[PDB]
């Protein structure tokens, strides 16, 4: 059980941000949930094996490849050199993500997701993992802090010692 | 623009492509307002030249989810092609393959852009006799004449060197080293060698392979001189 939260500008308003969390069990291979939203509003909507198998079908792309083009797109993966653009007509309800490349646009994925009713809930759930991840974080960083000048003490000691035996 | 691509298509080199176990000669002139092309396998002869909106509804139909401008197509069809062509042994990314039609040839390409997939067709039908001959016919026979007056220049200057070696050998001294004496030039004796022996092997055609390796220079010189 794992999940990405990221940031994106959508071309329709390129002035307000929006956050799509993608959460997948073991790889982006057998299927994942994503969840676009903007603070008022969200949609939602999930890929399975055989939706993300038709797609790099269609593609005539190798799976493997496909599946890394996809993680370096959604999960904030950007290389030293590239261009992803994403845009979501709230009409038609229908989210797609291209790869831009110098005038030339390959698109890369399209889902249809569904405006959930209630957005406060999935807000909130964002909100509380953030929240949880960050603890966590605080307190491994406590821990290790702590490790490292504790082991820092012990090498000054012993490296004191050393000389003292060198000199004796 | 269709002036502009004939010109550019006569006064390019041929280049060698490998393709399936399959060898070609392919002449490639690519533009913002289309492309040409001329391929030949030393038994037919075909070219295709296409302009904007051809080259458009082409792609549209192959590459079902890629959307750019003609004039971008054109300049990565290029920017993937010409190296290809112009030197052997390049990183392997552009495969190629051949379908002999009854009538046309359909040329698939299929390539790398950025680790997607990129897929293009030449439709080439079979070159006009015009076309064929004024890109083959008249610049090698220009070619063969030019190294006919090559070699009779190259005999002349061995006759004058046998001249002179004679000056020297009829008032002059011995030789520091005897290994390097040489017989007098014969023209005739020399043509006569030549074909006997070594004709089999230095006209063997084969693929195509040695014509684009040896003697292009000496065609692109051709076709520019009789262009003007």
């Amino acid at each position: 059980m794992e999940r990405k939260i990221s940031r994106i500008h959508l071309v329709s308003e390129p002035s307000i941000t929006h956050f799509l969390q993608v959460s997948w069990e073991k790889t982006l291979e057998s299927g994942f949930v994503i969840t676009l939203t903007d603070g008022h509003s969200a949609w939602t909507g999930t890929v399975s094996e055989s939706e993300i198998s038709q797609e790099a079908d269609d593609m005539a792309m190798e799976k493997g490849k496909y599946v890394g083009e996809l993680r370096k797109a959604l999960l904030s993966g950007a290389g030293p050199a590239d261009v992803y653009t994403f845009n979501f007509s709230k009409e038609s309800c229908y989210f797609f993500f291209e790869k831009n490349l110098k005038d030339v646009s390959f698109r890369l994925g399209s889902f249809n997701l569904e405006k959930v009713e209630n957005p406060a809930e999935v807000i909130r759930e964002l909100i509380c993992y953030c929240l949880d991840t960050i603890a966590e974080n605080q307190a491994k960083n406590e821990h290790l802090q702590k490790e490292n000048e504790r082991l820092l003490r012990d090498w000054n000691d012993v490296q004191g010692r050393f000389e003292k035996c060198v000199s004796a | 623009v269709m002036e502009e691509l004939e010109q550019g298509l006569l006064m390019q080199p041929w280049a060698w492509l490998q393709l399936a176990e399959n060898s070609l000669l392919a002449k490639v002139f690519i533009t913002k307002q289309g492309y040409a092309l001329l391929v030949s396998d030393l038994q037919q002869v075909w070219h295709e030249q296409v302009d904007t909106s051809v080259v458009s509804q082409r792609a549209k139909e192959l590459n079902k989810r890629l959307t750019a401008p003609p004039a971008a197509f054109l300049c990565h069809l290029d920017n993937l092609l010409r190296p290809l062509l112009k030197d052997a042994a390049h990183p392997s990314e552009a495969t190629f393959s051949c379908d002999c039609v009854a009538d046309a040839l359909i040329l698939r390409v299929r390539s790398e852009l950025s680790g997607l997939p990129f897929y293009w067709n030449f439709h080439c039908m079979l070159a006009s006799p015009s076309l064929v001959s004024q890109h083959l016919i008249r610049p090698l026979m220009g070619m063969s004449l030019a190294l006919q007056c090559q070699v009779r220049e190259l005999a002349t200057l061995l006759h004058m060197k046998d001249l002179e070696i004679q000056d020297y050998q009829e008032s002059g001294a011995t030789l520091i080293r005897d290994r390097l004496k040489t017989e007098p030039f014969e023209e005739n004796s020399f043509l006569e060698q030549f074909m006997i022996e070594k004709l089999p092997e230095a006209c063997s055609i084969g693929d195509g392979k040695p014509f684009v390796m040896n003697l292009q220079d000496l065609y692109m010189a051709v076709t520019t001189q009789e262009v003007q």
